[PDB]
RNA sequence: GAUCUGUGAAUGGCUCCUUACAUCAGCAGUCAUCUACGUGAUAGAGUGUGCUCGGUCCACCUGCAAGGACCCCAUUGGACAUCCACCAAAACCUUGUGGCUAAUACACGUUCGACCCAGUCAGCCAUGCAACACUCGGCAUCACCGGUGGUGGCGGAUGUAUGCCCAGCUGAUACGAAGACCAGCGGCCGCAAGGCCAGUGUUGGUUGACUCAGGC
RNA sequence: AGCUUGACUGUGGUGUAUCGGACCACAGUGGCCUUGACGGGUAACGGAGAAUCAGGGUUCGAUUCCGGAGAGGGAGCCUGAGA
RNA sequence: GGGCUGCAGGUCUGCUGGGUGGCCGGUUUGUUGUUUCUCUGGCCAGCUGUGUUGGGCUGCAACGGCUGGUACGUCCCUGCGCCCACCGAUGGUGAGGCUCCUGCCAAAAGUCUGCCAAAGCGGUUUAUGCCUCCCGCACUGGCAACGGACACCAACAGGGGACCCAGCAGCUGGGUUCUGGUCCACCACCGGAGCCCACCGUCUGACACCCUGGAAAACUCAGUGUGCUCAAAGCAUCCCCGCGACGGCUGAAUGU
């Protein structure tokens, strides 16, 4: 799907010599059939995903076959929509509470976020997404897990 | 001069000299404990060692101990693809030569003579430079220039420690390692004798 | 135009130093030295403020730059030096011999020592790295580096260090039980062996401290400091009140009788 | 050196003591399953 | 006094015109960065090839594989200031010219601040299967005799300091069972032959996370 | 009551002290919005705070402390660690 | 859910319409009298003790002065104390780890109702300047260490050296040390069972809310202490000394 991109340059992993002579078994994964990939398990209680250590996609800003890291907040929100390439929106729609009266009022906040191509998502599903180095314009933020 | 938790100077076979027996105690600064135990006895430790704590008293031999008795040889820094039979050509006018062991992983060799006076002489053989064999007629790097020590290291005594360490092995595993021992002499001959049958 | 701002109003100064707001407008802006600057005291405010040997400013400078305030056994002739928590301060003319801690109340005291207390040091290693030429270093809180430490020593371990040569003494781990003082926050000045650790990665760590006679409080990780391997055993000599803090009421009866039994005479 | 010499000292403890477990299980159960 | 050089004048003081997620407050990140003063450590550059090759003095033959005699280390150069003198202009906190004369200015220079080791080049030794490959030598691809290969070592030349840049390597593992065989390498029984496996020490920091630190 | 067309994302570069449409080249058609987008107004510099305040709240805060901006309006720079 | 062994009151049970005072619990305040105890400085017996002066501190103790003079057991209700229902885990490594047990069989009695311990018996088990690895590779290193009582000579097994002999470190012999008679205490290494920590892995919704803890510029506000003459304030003051001195304790809490 998003593993695809454009076919103007040979899109390789940075820290993968692809044409080593004598390799090492380091990034020969348990599970692959022999294709070395780089990758890495961002560390605040989350999961490499398998897609992500197995696949073959190539992804700077992906979080976890890429030199980008995860650090600071970590937030929690719902696909609107993905209508962007690997970007993706999410809502969180949050309560305010107004002091005077001693209510709640209905707050949200939009984000574009930067789905790697090791998540299966549909729209609607939860999304955990933590912050990155700015990506774009408005995308500071990578997902680093999908819930259905 | 044995110095591990407890000094003992000595100074000849049995208590013959023994002069130094009361100095050492009474002596204030160097050493509170006293000099006795059929050989002199300290258990103190200063930022010295015997190298030069023998000199340090300069009054005595300093020299219990065993040398002289070795009936092996050890030689020392040995050229690569040495043999065991040219270290018993390098080592035959010592004397008649009973067993050499051959160290390459260390580059050095071990030679068994059969008397302890072929041993001596052989230490004084520590002059002569090294030849594979070929002669001194020709003269290159070839001369090695080895060094020679003596061995207390026997036929009899490696035997003794040969099967004490194949007995230190555990008891259950040593059996399990022979029936290992077993399959490897039978599967061996297994397809010899279907080799020359086959045929 | 902007850069580094060279002034500190006596309003913004860091109000563990008892500055009084009408005794002018700046304060002595901590120079960037060791120490941070709210987690320091200025040699001008340790000489004369607390030590009256400088009757001002200009007597502070005088003292400072005559070569003879000792500050981690080295002279120290700005006078806004940033001496901070457990430096030791010598004035040999006066046979003056301070370590600098904290009080229960979470300021700066000058803690009377003597010769060994003096001649030695404490400081706690908070990195740990390797610079060219693969030299394993670990910088402390005083900024200093022990370009080569044992390699048993991990980060939040305290050290003794030997103020005449510099090198590294001993050191202590920060493992459950070893006595332990805070350095920040409410319960700074405090002292208390460690009970537990909560992990809280990517986040601060909380230590659970017990005190000495039976309170527990808690803090950060990077808020304790190690001073001893046990209650026991202080690496260090340690003030009055041990750091033991009182009750406020604790405290108020202890003035009203301190300031009763003085007028008694 | 200080390295080095550790090092050296945890080899030569670390084989002490297997050595020390090797004749000390295998030479109990030696005379346990004699008699 | 002056002057050159260094350093400060980016702080402070004033004001609230602008500015509506902008500013700002609290929280957090820099694993995406910069840094004078301050402070704690550090620091070994004759260095584009093994040598010729730091500089001169000889050699040999489209260079050499072991060859030499000295020299460097009591520390450089050229300016422009202050000064003197002639001055342009109505002025200007505008300015020209000529002659000296300084450096922590500017330029320039660096042996003894290393030693050893790695590595690179070359040579030699001991011993071993073998008639296979690629060749040096003789002929216009059918061809006849040497050379190199395996293993274990020694060694003559030097001893590539560091930053930036590019590429490659490393920056581990923390879950778990046994055999055969052919090569080589050890060790054991061995006079040896031959068999064999009981011995057996002579490479990894930080973080929650790294392509990071550091190192080759 | 609809707003946006470097506008929103991507790949490869540039530039920067550094991330980034910050800029560029090529691709795509996105992005925000009645939970008020975009626009307009300033009896708008922001906050710490001030005045009242049973409670809940109301009003103010050019002004000393912190942050921002400016130096007649603009804009461009050199020096320097920093404008 | 049944319950209730077990504290106070209530279910129960019989009462109380007396007027002062000192003494005693406790030290309650200005006093003395210790000095438990660091600390201080020398002297004195080769920096440790030993008495000592100075203030610190109170194990406290009195003196005027004192003030303070509803009950057992019983049906249950909470605070706890219990018996009686049914069906997050695991795997490695260390830490510059801790604790417990720990040689053989086992009487009777003990337990579960044929298994299993407690705990004496008996001897088999253990004591160096030594041993072990290395022995010319570093190894002067690493490893390993659980008693007395009574009182006696000598055999034995084993280890050890320096000098000399015969033949294929050896024996052959001869030329200067550690265990032999019992009792109790032990019981090493090896191992077993938990616990605590640090790290490295596998598998079976998210929040509001409340509580607790941790983090947080000062000035201002509140608030603690303090006679700037009071006050608004400030963060300082206060005490000794006045005959003459070479000072002392300090405070500047704390909160919203």
């Amino acid at each position: 799907t998003e593993v695809e991109l454009d076919d103007n340059a040979f899109h390789k992993q940075d820290n993968i010599f692809l044409a080593a002579k004598n390799p090492s078994s380091k990034w020969v994964a348990p599970g692959s059939k022999g294709r070395r990939r780089w990758w890495k398990k961002i560390g605040l209680g989350f999961k490499t995903p398998k897609a992500a250590i197995l696949g073959t996609y190539i992804d700077h800003k992906c979080p976890f076959t890429s030199k980008v890291s995860i650090r600071g907040r970590i937030l929690r929100g719902i696909i609107i929509r993905h209508k962007m390439f690997r970007t993706v929106v999410v809502r969180r729609n949050y309560l305010h509470y107004q002091k005077k009266y001693k209510r709640y009022e209905k707050r949200h906040k939009n984000w574009s976020v930067h789905i790697s191509p090791a998540f299966d998502f549909s729209i609607g599903d939860e999304v955990v997404f933590g912050q990155c180095r700015p990506l774009s314009k408005t995308v500071t933020f990578n997902v680093l897990q999908v819930v259905p | 001069i044995c110095a591990i938790l407890i000094r003992k100077l000595d100074f000849e076979g049995m208590s013959h000299e023994t002069v130094k027996k009361v100095f050492k105690s009474c002596g204030g600064i160097v050493g509170v404990r006293l000099r006795h135990g059929k050989y002199t006895l300290i258990f103190f430790k200063s930022n010295e060692n015997a190298k030069k704590c023998l000199e340090f008293n300069n009054k005595v031999v300093k020299g219990k101990k065993r040398e002289g008795y070795c009936r092996t040889i050890w030689v020392g820094p040995l050229p690569g693809g040495t043999t065991k039979e040219q270290l018993r050509k390098h080592f035959a006018p010592a004397g008649q030569v009973k067993k050499v062991r051959y160290y390459p992983s260390k580059k050095m060799g071990f030679v068994y003579f059969k008397k302890a006076e072929e041993a001596l002489k052989a230490v004084a053989m520590q002059d002569v430079l090294f030849s594979h064999g070929k002669d001194v007629s020709k003269l290159e790097k070839v001369p090695k220039q080895l060094q020679v020590k003596l061995k207390i290291k026997l036929s009899r005594r490696t035997v003794t420690g040969d099967k004490l360490k194949r007995e230190r092995l555990y008891n259950r595993r040593p059996p399990s390692e022979i029936e290992r021992k077993e399959q490897k002499s039978a599967a061996r001959a297994a397809l010899r004798t279907a080799a020359k049958a086959a045929k | 135009a902007r850069g580094p701002k060279k002034h500190l109003k006596r309003l913004a100064a860091p109000k563990h130093w008892m500055m009084d707001k009408l005794g002018g407008i700046f304060a002595p802006k901590p120079r960037a030295g060791p120490h941070k600057s709210q987690q320091c005291l200025p040699l001008i405010l340790i000489v004369r403020n607390r030590l009256k040997y400088a009757l001002n400013y200009r007597e502070a400078h005088m003292i400072l730059k005559q070569r003879y305030v000792k500050v981690d056994g080295k002279v120290r002739t700005d006078i806004k030096f940033p001496a901070g928590f457990m430096d030791v301060i010598e004035i040999p003319k006066t046979g003056d011999k301070f370590r600098v801690l904290y009080d229960t109340k979470g300021r700066f005291i000058l803690h009377k020592i003597k010769g060994e207390e003096v001649d030695f040091k404490l400081c706690k290693v908070v990195k740990k790295g390797t610079a060219k030429k693969e030299t394993p270093y670990v910088v402390t809180h005083d900024g200093r580096t022990l370009r080569f430490p044992d390699p048993n020593l991990k980060k939040n371990d305290t050290v003794v260090i030997d103020l005449k040569t510099g090198k590294i003494k001993e050191w202590v781990r920060f493992k459950v039980g070893c006595l332990l003082m805070v350095t920040s926050g409410a319960n700074t000045g405090r002292v208390g062996e460690l009970v537990n650790r909560e992990r809280h990665p990517g986040s601060f760590d909380i230590i659970h401290l017990k005190d000495a006679a039976d309170n527990k409080f808690a803090t950060r990780a990077d808020n304790v400091f190690v001073i001893g391997s046990s209650i026991y055993h202080p690496l260090v000599s340690l003030p009055k009140l041990k750091g033991v803090k009182l009750s406020i009421v604790e405290d108020r009866e202890k003035k009203l009788a301190h300031n009763s039994k003085k007028q008694k005479q | 050196h200080l390295v080095e010499r550790r090092k050296t000292l945890n080899r030569q403890r670390t084989k002490a003591a297997l050595l020390r477990q090797v004749a000390g299980r295998r030479k109990k159960e030696l005379d346990v399953i004699n008699k």
